[PDB]
């Protein structure tokens, strides 16, 4: 943890290298709403490459 | 090296034993970044030997800590040397001084 | 023996300068130390830790 | 103690992909079914009738088994759940794009001549496609670039 | 807490002592222009609720 | 109506030392140019750097090389610090051979008619061996800024260099009371600018001032993706006549639009049995898709 | 390529009032959103053209702790309320006012004699208060044309008091530097600024006059 001058009392400071591991399936299912991948495994790999 | 010390850090550097240390006074017939070539004074050589030490240094090295282990010369080609001196530094080493 | 070692290297003996910001150049209002620490970086990184 | 972890199987994979694909109750107790009969090679190892049967109802025509079935066989690897090797190797090259130097000839040797492949003819084999031996060379090439075992990638 | 107990002192003698302001933003404007210190007393009109 | 400012003189103290007057300047100007030149002096300015280097026998970094007294990680370290000035383009290589007992410095290198190197002492490494030599390729390109190598495949044996563009190494200034004619309210500005020597002190001065107008010209006229398969037209399956005509009864054009309809709706349908359900999900599967999937936003203005 | 720069792209206006504005421009290159904060606050608080209340007299006070009877206010009160004062003097770099009242209840800027240069902003600005009918009020004002705030300590007949001088339009001047990003880049700067003037100009005129004077200053080196 390092300190976050700049934030308001209700957020905090995220990695995003952290936040794509946690929220992978929340990722997942958007990918497919939206029409970018038609299938789990098209989203599995967009993931992986990180696009 | 420090800048602000208390006069122990060329003891620790030489005891550590991660140093090269000349074991026999002369002069220094060859230098590389890899390897040191000593010539041995008269006065200090066995009878029947040709007086020359040679010095294999330890390059990038694993430790026991994943760190590594690489040791540079200090000494130029020609120049006199002395038992005791110091002829390549270690790791945190800086002209025979702990340099951490 | 400090100050006489500042002395001699043409520095204020209290060791403390005027400092100027970087983003406004406006002058801090109090003399600041500043001077040579030596640092070290210790074998946890944030590497082997996320 | 360590006690051990769990592993995933070609069948682990392929359950997972059959959770998440939009499959009725019907369609979803095929598939299980289905991925039960699949080896570990990839290769589909019982006739769809015994599937059919299996399944225990007779609402069922083979149509819709063989529906499921070609679903299946579009799931992470491609070629997965095949009857055998040519119908593999047609899934596989289904999936290539139009641009490729010799995607017809290649289908074209596989769909309809592929025992003289087999047997190392390379002379009746011209006779019967009316190639060359400048084509010919090239569709063997990209017909020995597929994967013919696509269920080793999950050993 | 050092910054709020440095910012809210008073000097007995600092630059722009003794003079009338209208409000805080021209407190706010003497400060950041440079023409009165952070610690000169002052008479300033406030208006408050209650 | 504010006295403008010009530029005076020009104080060349050394080869990379120098001292620039701007003169006359209104109450309080002077801080105010002052304080954002010196921010966009150090920070974007554009300069030449070393990117690249291939040694002729060496694999890595982590290496050595026979006869010569420094690591290739410490002759990398003396190449970035090698101040080259271009005049005819953005990317030149250059060439090193050495051989003989000596130091190897920064005069060595082959000549070239567009390229200048101001600190031609410049100590790059030392031969120790009498028959060893060194022969090695570098590469220089124009940039402003840092960046690092891992920031940016590559043969085995050619090795990066992190990048510091900048020509400045550190600038001062100072406002004194200039004494003009017939008033004694003006001030003058003096910057000290301290460079490689690679960049004309008054070009410096004049790219900085550009770059302020630049940035300042916005204040002064202040006012206020579907996947390709879902698009094909439903004629691209090969249904049946019936098939074909119940789905364009029921105003399905497009695989985007059948794709949303689930299996109940297809079935309540006039027209359409369990056969030609059938028929549709298998044509459908062949292509690895499926009934019942949600899309966001369709249709994509068709 | 390497003398090519980011430029604002997303230009937000928020009008809080009449005479208060908050304007975020992005996205900056990094470290820029502080170097064009800093220059055009300087320039708006220091060097800003206007016209202010330098001096007033009046007849029955002599000195700055005096009377006068009839007044609700003391005479320092009157001052901060003249200090207050917006004109648009459109003439000469200095005119003379005259006000003159009798009766019961607040005497504001309306009451002030028209002059044909001068156009008072608010007329609802309250100068004093009388309290008796027999009570009279006279003095004179005197506004200039000048830059920026002037003290009144740096200037030390009979009965003139001293008045500091505020020319600049600008009230308040504050901004603030915060994180932006480009699809490719994260480290870009995002600049707000929040600003409110007396009702002599608007915030996005002042804006503006303090960009076109600091643009101008370097006509002799923009290439």
């Amino acid at each position: 943890i390092t300190v976050g001058p700049y934030l308001r009392l209700h957020q905090c400071g995220l990695p995003k290298k952290m936040a794509l591991e946690l929220f992978k399936p929340f990722i997942y299912g958007k990918l497919e709403l939206r029409g970018l991948a038609t299938t789990i495994k098209a989203a599995k790999k967009m993931v992986e490459r990180e696009e | 090296k420090p800048l602000v010390g208390t006069g122990m850090e060329r003891a620790v550097a030489v005891d550590s034993g991660v140093t090269a240390v000349a074991k026999r006074g002369g002069v220094v017939q060859y230098v590389d970044a890899s390897r040191i070539v000593i010539k041995v004074n008269e006065d200090e050589m066995y009878p029947g030997e040709a007086g020359i030490d040679i010095y294999n240094l330890t390059k990038y090295t694993r430790s026991n800590q994943n760190t590594c282990i690489n040791q540079m010369p200090c000494v130029s080609l020609g120049e006199p040397v002395e038992r005791g001196d110091v002829l390549a530094d270690g790791p945190s080493t800086d002209l025979g001084e702990l340099a951490l | 023996e400090i100050k006489e070692l500042l002395k001699l290297g043409d520095l204020p003996t209290s060791g403390q300068i005027r400092l100027y910001d970087g983003r406004t150049g406006e002058q801090f209002e109090r003399p600041v130390t500043v001077g040579y620490m030596y640092m070290l970086k210790l074998n946890h990184l944030v590497d082997d830790k996320m | 103690v360590y006690q051990g972890e769990t592993t995933q199987t070609l069948q682990d994979y392929l359950m997972w992909q059959v959770e998440l694909t939009p499959f009725s109750d019907t369609d979803r107790a095929i598939a299980t079914s289905i991925v039960d009969a699949v080896d570990e090679t990839g290769y589909l190892t019982v006739p769809l009738e015994d599937i059919l049967e299996s399944i225990g109802d007779e609402e069922i025509d083979i149509d819709e088994v063989e529906a499921v079935l070609k679903r299946i066989q579009r799931f992470d690897p491609v070629g997965v759940a095949a009857k055998d090797l040519r119908d593999c190797l047609l899934i596989q090259l289904s999936q290539f794009d139009k641009t490729t130097p010799w995607l017809e000839e290649a289908r074209l040797i596989i769909s309809d001549h592929l025992d003289l492949l087999a047997n190392h003819d390379f002379r009746t084999l011209m006779r019967v496609t009316r190639l060359k031996e400048d084509v010919l060379k090239e569709a063997v090439n990209l017909i020995q670039s597929l994967d013919p075992r696509p269920g080793q990638s999950i050993q | 807490v050092l910054g709020l107990y440095y910012m809210t002192r008073d000097c007995v003698n600092a630059k722009g002592e003794g003079m009338v302001l209208t409000g805080p933003k021209e407190a706010e404007r003497l400060y950041r222009s440079g023409l009165a210190s952070l610690h000169a007393r002052v008479k300033v009109r406030i208006t408050e609720y209650e | 109506e504010f006295l403008k400012p010009r530029l005076v003189d020009i104080e060349q103290v050394s080869s990379t030392h120098a001292k620039v007057t701007l003169e006359p300047l209104e109450r309080g100007f002077g801080h105010t140019l002052g304080n954002a030149l010196r921010r966009i002096l150090l920070s974007s300015m554009p300069g030449c750097a070393v990117t690249e280097v291939e040694i002729d026998g060496v694999l890595h970094e982590y290496s050595t090389k026979e006869g010569v007294q420094e690591d290739i990680l410490e002759i990398l370290l003396n190449l970035k610090g090698l101040a080259v000035r271009v005049q005819g383009k953005d990317e030149v290589i250059l060439t090193l051979n050495k051989s003989g007992i000596g130091p190897v410095t920064a005069a060595d290198i082959t000549h070239d008619g567009d390229v200048e190197i101001v600190k031609p002492q410049h100590v790059i490494c030392h031969l120790t061996d009498e028959n060893a030599s060194i022969s090695m390729r570098i590469k220089v390109q124009r940039g402003r800024g840092y960046v690092p190598a891992s920031t940016r495949e590559r043969p085995i044996g050619r090795l990066l260099v992190d990048a510091c563009y900048s020509p400045v190494e550190r600038i001062a200034y100072n406002v004194e009371a200039a004494r003009v004619e017939q008033r004694t309210d003006l001030d003058k500005l003096v910057i000290e600018m301290e460079t490689n020597g690679t960049i004309d002190p008054e070009e410096a001065i004049r790219r900085a001032a550009t770059i302020l107008a630049e940035q300042l010209e916005a204040f002064v006229d202040l006012r206020d993706e579907f996947d390709p398969i879902l698009l094909r037209p439903v004629d691209d399956l090969e249904l049946t006549v019936r098939s074909a005509n119940c789905l364009k009864a029921e105003a399905i054009h497009y695989i985007g639009d059948l794709v949303q309809r689930t299996e109940v709706e297809l079935l309540k349908t006039p027209n359409l049995g369990k056969k030609s359900l059938t028929e549709i999900k298998d044509v459908l599967a062949s292509r690895g898709l499926s009934l019942g999937m949600r899309l966001e936003n369709w249709p994509p203005a068709s």
